[PDB]
RNA sequence: UACCAUCUGUGGGAUUAUGACUGAACGCCUCUAAGUCAGAAUCCCGCCCAGGCGGAACGAUACGGCAGCGCCGCGGAGCCUCGGUUGGCCUCGGAUAGCCGGUCCCCCGCCGGGGUCCGGUGCGGAGUGCCCUUCGUCCUGGGAAACGGGGCGCGGCCGGAGAGGCGGCCGCCCCCUCGCCCGUCACGCACCGCACGUUCGUGGGGAACCUGGCGCUAAACCAUUCGUAGACGACCUGCUU
RNA sequence: ACGUCGCUUUUUGAUCCUUCGAUGUCGGCUCUUCCUAUCAUUGUGAAGCAGAAUUCACCAAGCGUUGGAUUGUUCACCCA
RNA sequence: GGGCCACUUUUGGUAAGCAGAACUGGCGCUGCGGGAUGAACCGAACGCCGGGUUAAGGCGCCCGAUGCCGACGCUCAUCAG
């Protein structure tokens, strides 16, 4: 229990608001509800954001609290988050959910043909893995 | 969309679910509320028990055969909360109220179906966890309902059959994770088309 | 083949609390539940198809028992989807909670 | 004002070895085992060490009324540890004036019969909570001696046989009769 | 007086020059208001209580917004205010954490209405200044004065309760 | 304003709708709680009232006024010929109540038992249970009864015994018997249903069901009096003699 | 017909006041804050009385010579009437200060069950999902298929009772190499911009008509009796051996 | 005690709002129901509670609260 | 040529939905939207209609409208509000 904490340098993911879909770093904690929040490499200027808009990630940047923008930027680039992110599964599920919304009517036909074929080969061997795997003749 | 909406009543708040149901009822939408044993009511037990005991005291003294009908089974307690949220003195609200079928537990029309959940009415979402809550199945028992003991023995044996169906549904699901490992060189074209267009992460 | 119309529900007339205006309908369309989601339907054509006893003339076929009141969508009513519609003859009150076909006519796509 | 963090560790001896099934502490000592579900208080529990085996409990943004339950869960665990390393011995003493009180021990120590209370002919038969070994001593003249591992069950069983022997419709300043809890001890003085 | 997000105005005024004093002295105040219309009408509220000055015998010399000098560092604002209750009137001192001066005064009005049912016409803020962390006194402000602040978000309550309204799976609160 | 003189209410409110009974036998409405530890037995019987008598016995109440002294008790006599087990019925317990699951009547049902199934025996053709008696003497009608006597074993919790009286042994004018369900307590469901076909077509006497010197409950229908006024029906105080429109009324 | 004679009159549960237990807040104390205990002519239910425009199980179901009825047929010919609807989801229990999924040693007739380990967790083994996917046939090739599909083919068996009105499995058949993807090859009313089209559906309901096959041959009420009943109705009874 | 804050509508006033092309008017008898501000009974706390008796409170309206002399009496008063 | 009500001022009265004055507006003579309901309160006064937008008041369901990922707090009531 409790592994993803709010602290100085916690990389947060913004879920809604004007900066929805941006990674961002937590700089300081403004009184239980708001946080001084700065994303130097994801185009998000330093401002106050509530903790309900943001969602905590696994990555933690090391820098002292209330530091200037150029020190949270060269801490973003050391152990570079933008290649760590867009390699994790939660970053991949975001891009593989918006490109399902970026799916034209002709792309949706081509998935309709490729899925209907792929559910014939998979449906075939799950019969062969349950009528040959039931071959048991032992007491 | 003219199928029936089936709602597992366990873990829901009484009037938060009733207001959701009584508006879907007015929009067509035959809805079936199963398992009323587990509907919660906010506030502690004794407080909520006193509300129902105070209702039992409302009674036409001239002839209580004509007065308020104090239904005691949980399903009919929930049926009355949505009654007061419908215009049941009109034919629009009586044809509405016929679309709702309420049951205690889960009868065998609906035991072999998937139940929907209303997150706007759940106890874990709409109450702070440092609060108290009463069970509608328990405050019916100490109020006059006869059948929580036969309902408990019929919901235990339904969950016996639910584990058996699940462990067969879960056994086929680990066969598809074996089949897709074997026949994968012959679906490399088809698994790349779906991976391109937002599916198959 | 294909449904080709999106399905809506006749919820009520345009009303206050103690007055109603039967010339404007209120529709609930499935899938759209926000005001910033309903500008697609903002001018589309809509219809109430019903069956009766007597045969009536049909455009493109022999007489059947289906009659249609035609209308269109004017604008949105509230924040949670809920367009308001305007039909030619005002909707009968028996149609509350019944199917209204939103028909994808005149298109902007 | 809600305090961001309030912790309180609990030391654990070597003869016990406890586990955590979420909010469920299972203490296992040389005298048996105990188990209480704590799923009504929102705290997190944690075994920390591997040689001294601390037990921390956090609270994380509780107000004044939620913050009170951090030290109680510590006190419930420390009564489980003393329950299975030492136990709970309640020596309790019968105080009579004219009529001596007969206490006979029924089946395996789980039932007492209090007969001659103020010279009345009613027989008081109060059942022990399961796991309490109520007996009659031998070094004193008339006092009950009830064993056990759970302090909410030993002291409840001691309170069943104290609420039963109450004097009714009389003065309670005189008529000091009854069986009263004399001293709350432990077995095996550490 | 209403609210909604308060600005800060430097309002400067003086008495109209009669043949008694040819140049009457300039006075300035700091005023937290929704806009400069209210800021010029709250100026003649206090300067009529401090000095014998009315609006007809006076003029607004300079009215204008005071912007925050450092809106990107977290500051401790100690606010000396003065309100009246259902009983008599009282003096107070409250402490807040905010990025702007006028944001901590907006935060004071919502907290004096929450805790004391004090409407905004009752409240008179008289002093507001940046307190350091070693001179704060209130414990709710001082608990955030740690270089190693670390806390989770324990019980995440679902906000999208209606998208979808009917789902098949029960939500998660552990994140 | 108040009355000024307290007086209890005339009559119970707990016995009323005071209508004519909707039956003539006497519905049981509650059988004794059943527990499997007991041997297998019946819980009710059915007999006719014959008349009263007084007896003389002596009393053993140690400490009483009439210990070892002879008193005159008033008794009644109930003629109880043996009841014939004619069928069996099992109930399944539901969250809506207790519905009836399956009943299996026997072969060789007597004419006094089939008399009950007709409102007019003179003009009828006696055809009751003439299609149903042939599935006791069949091959592919047989084993559906051992599917009826096996689903009622594994799904029912309460089984009963349909029994009738035998009017041919009584001095009454009526030859139509009285059928009655009498449940079988004491034992598991697989034993009590095996027990209740051993007795099927056989008689059970009152000596088996009820023993010596035990207390029972008597269920029946009161002697009927007709349409009566408030002074007979409710035993209210009569009104003084110089009352104009009626003495035997309720005033207010 | 009478306390003016005689007989009968009942068991739980949650708890109120109140007394407590463990126990903090307030590193002591405390019945209280979380968590517990005892608890009453009260309350609620049982026992008892009635039995819903509320259900159930079962019985029998209309003839002696023209007369009906039920079941099994897509078995037909068409009339009328009431309307709705426009693909399915066939199901773990649940936790929420935590969960879901795989797994080594161990044990309750080889399922289950446990403590290590391995992954997932803004749920992707995902309802923000999944499964189906509807132009038609003909030419013709390559792949998936060969452990295939199809039929109201009949028999055979098993599972489902809480409202089962259902869901699988089978032995002998029957034709079929088509139906699923990527292609070749062309044609069909292409009805000349335009609406109610596309379904469930061989729908529910009331009729009557033709043509097969298979079974069945009743009751209720009145009248008359009775008097365990009764103002009248109703109710309880009897009526060729 | 001096003061002071309330409730109630089982007292009597105050008012004139309804009713003068009419709402039958004191008491009793009778009969049902309700209220609690509890006299008794069940469970408790307090005492200037040794017992017995009584007193003050608490949950509580389940259940009971009579027979008479005088008076038209409601009230009142005695007998038991 | 019987009036009545409401803000503020005011007389008698313990008080009154009591009796009597001053000022303005209202009801009576007048419907409509809101106050659930109501002569007077709040908004606004009315020929018959279509479109738009507001007032006072609202926007879980009845019942039109927050199905906003509204902001910050306070509050547990065994007669809450
Ligand atoms: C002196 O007063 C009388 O005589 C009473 C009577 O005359 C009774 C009328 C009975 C008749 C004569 C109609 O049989 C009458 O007209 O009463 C009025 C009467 O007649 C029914 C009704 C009144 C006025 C309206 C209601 N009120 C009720 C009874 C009543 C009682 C009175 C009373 C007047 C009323 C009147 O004065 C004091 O006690
Ligand atoms: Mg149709
Ligand atoms: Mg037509
Ligand atoms: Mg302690
Ligand atoms: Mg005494
Ligand atoms: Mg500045
Ligand atoms: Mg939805
Ligand atoms: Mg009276
Ligand atoms: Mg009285
Ligand atoms: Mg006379
Ligand atoms: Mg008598
Ligand atoms: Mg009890
Ligand atoms: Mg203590
Ligand atoms: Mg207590
Ligand atoms: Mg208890
Ligand atoms: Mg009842
Ligand atoms: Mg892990
Ligand atoms: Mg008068
Ligand atoms: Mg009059
Ligand atoms: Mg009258
Ligand atoms: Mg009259
Ligand atoms: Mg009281
Ligand atoms: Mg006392
Ligand atoms: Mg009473
Ligand atoms: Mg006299
Ligand atoms: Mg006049
Ligand atoms: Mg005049
Ligand atoms: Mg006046
Ligand atoms: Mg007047
Ligand atoms: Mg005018
Ligand atoms: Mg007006
Ligand atoms: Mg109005
Ligand atoms: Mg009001
Ligand atoms: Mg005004
Ligand atoms: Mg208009
Ligand atoms: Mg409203
Ligand atoms: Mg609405």
């Amino acid at each position: 229990v409790f592994r993803r904490f709010v602290e100085v340098g916690r990389v947060a993911y913004v879920s809604f608001g004007p900066h929805a879909g941006k990674l961002v770093a937590i700089v300081d904690v403004i009184d239980q509800n708001r946080a001084l929040v700065d994303g130097p490499c994801t185009q998000v200027r330093r401002q106050a954001m509530p903790f309900k808009c943001m969602q905590l990630t696994d990555f933690i940047l090391k820098f002292p609290h209330s530091a200037h923008q150029k020190y949270v930027r060269q801490a973003w680039q050391k152990a570079d988050i933008n290649t760590k992110w867009a390699a994790t599964r939660w970053a991949k599920k975001i891009e593989a959910r918006e490109r399902k919304a970026k799916m034209t009517d002709f792309d949706r036909f081509k998935v309709m043909k490729a899925k209907k074929m792929r559910n014939r080969i998979i449906k075939n061997e799950v019969k062969k893995l349950q009528k040959a795997a039931l071959l048991k003749a032992s007491p | 969309e003219v199928q029936v909406l089936v709602l597992d009543g366990r873990g829901h708040l009484l009037g938060r679910l009733a207001a959701i149901v009584a508006k879907q009822v007015l929009l067509g939408r035959k809805v079936v509320v199963v398992r009323c044993e587990g509907i919660n009511i906010s506030g502690n037990f004794y407080r909520n028990k006193l509300k129902y005991l105070a209702f039992l005291r409302k009674r036409m003294n001239t002839n209580p055969s004509r007065g308020p009908y104090h239904f005691r089974a949980p399903s009919r307690i929930f049926w009355r909360t949505v009654r007061g949220m419908l215009p049941h003195k009109t034919k629009r609200g009586q044809a509405a109220l016929d679309r709702l079928k309420v049951f205690d537990g889960i009868p065998p029309p609906y035991d072999k179906k998937k139940r929907m959940v209303v997150p706007a009415a759940l106890k874990v979402v709409r109450l702070k966890p440092t609060r108290k809550f009463a069970y509608l199945g328990r405050l019916a028992h100490e109020v006059g309902w006869k059948y929580q003991a036969v309902t408990a023995t019929l919901e235990e044996k339904r969950k016996e059959k639910a584990k058996i169906h699940y462990r067969k549904k879960k056994q086929l699901m680990r066969l598809r994770k074996q089949a897709e490992k074997n026949v994968e060189k012959k679906i490399d074209k088809y698994t790349e088309v779906l991976k391109t267009h937002g599916l198959l992460v | 083949s294909g449904r080709l119309w999106s399905k809506a529900i006749f919820a009520g007339y345009k009303r206050g609390l103690r007055n109603q205006r039967e010339h404007t309908a209120l529709l609930k369309i499935e899938g759209v539940y926000a005001r910033d989601e309903t500008e697609f339907y903002l001018g589309k054509r809509c219809a109430y198809v019903y069956k009766a006893k007597n045969n009536t003339v049909t455009p493109g076929g022999k007489p059947n028992k289906t009659r249609v009141i035609w209308g269109k969508v004017t604008r949105a009513h509230g924040n949670s989807g809920m367009v308001r519609a305007k039909f030619r003859s005002n909707l009968p009150a028996k149609a509350i909670g019944h199917r209204i076909r939103v028909m994808l006519y005149p298109s902007r796509i | 004002m809600k305090t961001i963090l309030s912790n309180q560790t609990v030391d654990i001896p070597e003869n016990v070895d406890i586990t955590l099934k979420g909010r469920t502490v299972i203490v296992k000592g040389p005298r048996g085992t105990l188990r209480r579900d704590f799923n009504h208080i929102n705290v997190e529990l944690s075994l920390l060490g591997k040689k001294k085996k601390r037990l921390r409990v956090d609270k994380w943004w509780g107000n004044r009324k939620e913050l009170a339950t951090v030290r109680t869960i510590c006190s419930h665990v420390q009564n489980m540890i003393k329950g299975v390393t030492l136990g709970f011995r309640y020596k309790m003493r019968s105080v009579y004036a004219h009529f001596p009180i007969n206490v006979v021990i029924q089946e395996n120590g789980s039932l007492v019969e209090i007969r001659n209370f103020l010279g009345e002919k009613y027989i008081r038969r109060v059942r022990m909570r399961p796991g309490v070994a109520c007996s009659v001593s031998q070094a004193q003249k008339d006092e009950l001696i009830l064993e056990g591992n759970d302090i909410e069950l030993v002291s409840n069983s001691a309170a069943l046989i104290q609420q039963a022997t109450t004097v009714k419709n009389k003065d309670i300043r005189k008529f000091l009769d009854g069986i009263y809890v004399s001293e709350k001890g432990t077995v095996q003085q550490a | 007086k209403a609210s909604g997000t308060l600005r800060e105005y430097k309002v400067v005024g003086r008495c109209l020059p009669t043949p008694k004093c040819h140049t009457p002295p300039l006075y300035r105040m700091r005023i937290f208001a929704p806009n400069h219309v209210v800021a010029k009408s709250r100026f003649w509220y206090f300067v009529s209580q401090l000095k014998k000055m009315k609006k007809s015998s006076g003029e607004i010399v300079y009215c204008g917004q005071v912007f925050e000098k450092s809106p990107l560092r977290v500051k401790n604002f100690g606010i000396w205010l003065r309100y009246d209750s259902r009983s008599g009137t009282h003096n107070m001192y409250r402490e807040y954490r905010d990025l702007t001066t006028a944001g901590a005064v907006t935060q004071c009005y919502r907290d004096m209405g929450a805790r004391h049912r004090a409407r905004a016409h009752s409240i008179q803020i008289m002093k507001v200044e940046e307190i350091a962390a070693s001179k704060c006194r209130r414990p709710a402000v001082k608990q955030f004065h740690d270089s190693k602040i670390k806390f989770p978000l324990p019980h995440r309550v679902l906000r999208r309760q209606h998208k979808p309204r009917f789902t098949t799976k029960r939500p998660n609160t552990f994140f | 304003s108040h009355r000024k003189f307290s007086a209890p209410r005339h009559g119970s409110l707990g016995f009323l709708p005071r209508k004519r009974s909707s039956r003539h036998r006497g519905k049981v409405k509650s059988f004794p709680k059943d527990d499997p530890s007991k041997p297998v037995h019946l819980t009710a019987f059915l007999g006719y009232k014959a008349g009263m008598t007084h007896i003389v016995r002596e009393v053993d109440r140690p400490g009483s006024k009439v210990n070892k002294k002879e008193v005159v008790e008033a008794v009644t006599i109930v003629e109880t010929p043996p009841m014939v087990v004619v069928g069996i019925v099992g109930y399944v317990e539901t969250p809506r109540g207790l519905r009836t699951f399956k009943t299996v009547f026997a072969e060789h049902i007597s004419d006094e038992c089939k008399r009950r199934f007709y409102k007019n025996w003179h003009k009828s053709k006696k055809k009751a249970f003439t299609k149903y008696c042939k599935k006791w003497q069949d091959e592919d009608g047989k084993k559906q009864l051992e599917k009826d006597f096996s689903s009622m074993k594994k799904y029912c919790q309460v089984i009963r015994v349909i029994a009738h009286t035998q009017m041919r042994l009584l001095p009454l004018r009526q030859k139509k018997a009285h059928l009655m369900e009498i449940q079988v307590n004491g034992g598991t469901v697989a034993e009590k249903l095996d027990w209740a076909r051993e007795r099927l077509e056989q008689q059970v006497p009152v000596n088996q069901v009820f023993g010596q010197d035990e207390m029972i409950d008597v269920i029946g229908v009161t002697k009927g009096k007709g349409y009566k006024g408030v002074t007979s029906r409710w035993h209210t105080k009569k009104l003084p003699r110089k009352t104009h429109r009626g003495l035997r009324k309720v005033a207010c």
